């Protein structure tokens, strides 16, 4: 019985890992919405005033 | 040859149903065997 749980961790880690990029991918992408939204109210505010 | 005669045959079944019942089984082959197998099956436990 103490095989079968072994390898299979290894591969559902591999599966983490797919997900993991792509994760990194909407961070990436969060932080240019964001940033997207601060100038655009860094020039809303500028323009307040 | 023979198959006239071969399905008709001598020693066929009276070992096995009082077969479950009994405890004493392959056991010498065992003996000396288990006292190797139970050492060997502690080791490869405990790497794993």
């Amino acid at each position: 019985k103490s095989e079968a749980r072994r390898k299979e961790l290894e591969e559902k880690m591999v599966s983490l890992l797919q997900e993991k990029n792509d994760l990194q991918l909407q961070v990436q992408a969060e932080q240019d919405n964001l940033a997207d939204a601060e100038e655009r109210c860094d020039q809303l505010i500028k323009n307040k005033i | 040859a023979a198959y006239l005669k071969l399905r008709n045959w001598q020693w066929w079944r009276l070992f096995t149903k009082v077969k479950p019942l009994l405890q004493s089984a392959e056991r010498e082959k065992e003996m000396a065997s288990m006292k190797e197998e139970f050492t060997r099956l502690k080791e490869a436990l405990e790497k794993s």
